């Protein structure tokens, strides 16, 4: 199984090229050669959830068969018996093994510093470019930084 | 378990039906 | 399965590439060649959904038999028993595997900027260009940026 | 199943495709060449829906066999039974896998711009053209943009 | 089954072929060449459907045996017994697989325009020579554009 | 066993060395050669966890079959027997053995010092270069010492 | 098994190499060569610990049958009867067997003394270099001490 651990490391590490092959696909015509830096983490669950889900609908119940006794006299007797059918839904996931958990992108941009509407600019074309979930717990850094 | 295995009796209602 | 995970990152890789390739296919023509750069991350669902349902209309049900005793004396007894027959639907699905969860574009144009009023057609070309689902989640921003 | 996946991938491509070749069909010769630019977004749903209905008619039993019992003295007792006969409807249907949900399209037209009776009469047109459906969801854009 | 799929595409686009060879053979005298262009979308649903309807006749039941006790005294009893035959019909239906759901047709008639009288002759022509269904949610546009 | 302990040991070593390569591959531009070092701990854990959650929905009964007797007098007697069907989800989950527990990740950086702001932005940088977590109980710690 | 015991002392003997390693290559560059001597004490623990745990939930039970008789005359007599299903956790967990149970390390670093500033300095590096772990009870000195 260490091995299997070993390949998952790969698809993180192939993941994590991909991105990177993606933000420098975008930055490269925008920002120049040399001008940026950008590394990208992403970690990745390999859980093997397999979930079963059965529903019901208490609210919509259809009456299959019906015995009613009421009889007066005062004494008031009022007996009942009553057999239900409900809305019955019985779903069956299997969730995929490798995914995405979370996404970490940072991007540094060299000085000569940048303009905050054009961070602002390059952080919109990232989101997008890579794919940002906050909901998810990604992150997104763009900073303007000096290179030496 | 039993629950997927009344899925599964259900699907087979669904085929005889 | 390590492998199928594989797979499924070049079928991602693959429609990402594609939707790129409908993405020149229409901006090359508008706007040219060099004065744009457009990035696009497609997430897909592998999971294994399988769902069974059993439904039934409480609101139009059908006496199949019937009986009723009503006598009298003062002392009133109403039995009563009753069997019922009900519409029932019995639906049994199973989703592909595969499925676009959430698609981001993002679309730079190289100033000289743009005016709003073409960014906003550029836009409306670019859905319908790409198929923009905003119920599933989807993203699209157009953005004018100086190109280095 | 991925490599049926892949395919599911082809056979959306190729409706995308055989979609644009009709759009150039009737373009072409209406505004000419090289001046207009079209896209598809064609989405299709691969379930396996399979389901079985069973309806009945309330409004019109027809009695098979009948007991009623009506004494007097005072005391009156009204016993009664009764069994029914109904109408009784069982359909089986079985969906057809790969099925178009959702259509996108969108053209652009290139300016010298179009005024308004031409652009809807190109949009009744497409309207036949494609099979525009709104009642699925499809959406169909029509625009006047400046081509470079 | 895939395969399947791929012919099924290849049914409705021969249907659209024949449909547009009838719509050329009736409109290229009436018109000429060149000076029309029409295309057809032809939707159609491959379910499977196969249903099985069992209808009785309650107004017209025939008794087959008859008990009935009818004494007195006062004391008034009316026993009574009837069993009923009943008119049956059982018919077992397996609709055709590919059928017409929806057909839309476009025609555009190119300018030196129209007048109202000869386009709606041109749609009666076409209503027929298509085979024009409105209670099916068929589309027949018929517009005068200026060609290019 | 204790060769899957060594090779363990291995993972661990390899994780630490891709994180310090892509600390090297963001510093190096940025800060230059021999201007910075930095160290990473990695601590993996090889559990085998595995559970089931068997989980229902209180507030939301379905009632299956229901008696209710209730006889007056004075004396009130109210008899009820009720059975109820819930949601019911089965979930079998089974965690990827070697799991980055806790990361730790030292940077120091040579002085002729720097500022607070620049020792900021490049700890926002790293930030994103690995992935920072500091809810599983990671630890970055950037500073600026004196290299002899 | 005294093999085993050997190939545990061995391992021990390799992380204690490793964090060796580690430690020269980050005080090396800031001190020199010479002018430190660090040496690190790894206990690990090699136990089989094989847990089974298995947890309800008492605070969300869900009634799955209940009778209630409840009659009163004075007399009242109120008795039930309630049967209930709770959340079912049910994990299987292996530790692994070989765990740095606890970490001891120690640098001294040759006077000509070192100031208390550049002293914690070096610890806060060395604090990640390693991965220190005060909770596991690790242990970190550093000292400036008079090299002969």
């Amino acid at each position: 199984a260490s091995a299997a651990r070993r390949k998952e490391q790969e698809l993180e590490r192939s993941q994590e090229q991909a991105l990177r092959e993606k933000i420098d696909s975008v930055l490269l015509p925008i920002l120049g050669y040399g001008n940026y830096t950008a590394q990208v983490d992403i970690q990745m669950d390999f859980s093997a959830v397999e979930q079963t889900r059965k529903r019901f609908d208490p609210n919509t119940p259809a009456t299959r068969s019906e015995y009613a006794l009421e009889d007066y006299n005062g004494s008031v007797r009022k007996e009942s018996t009553r057999n239900f059918e409900l809305d019955t839904t019985i779903s069956h996931e299997r969730k995929q093994t490798g995914t995405v958990a979370r996404q970490t992108v940072s991007v540094a941009i060299k000085d000569r510093p940048m303009s905050e509407s054009e961070i602002n600019a390059i952080r919109q074309v990232l989101i997008g470019t890579v794919g940002f979930d906050q909901g998810r717990g990604d992150l997104l850094n763009v900073l303007s930084v000096k290179f030496a | 378990v039993d629950g997927i295995q009344a899925e599964m009796r259900a699907m087979m209602v669904e085929a005889t039906n």
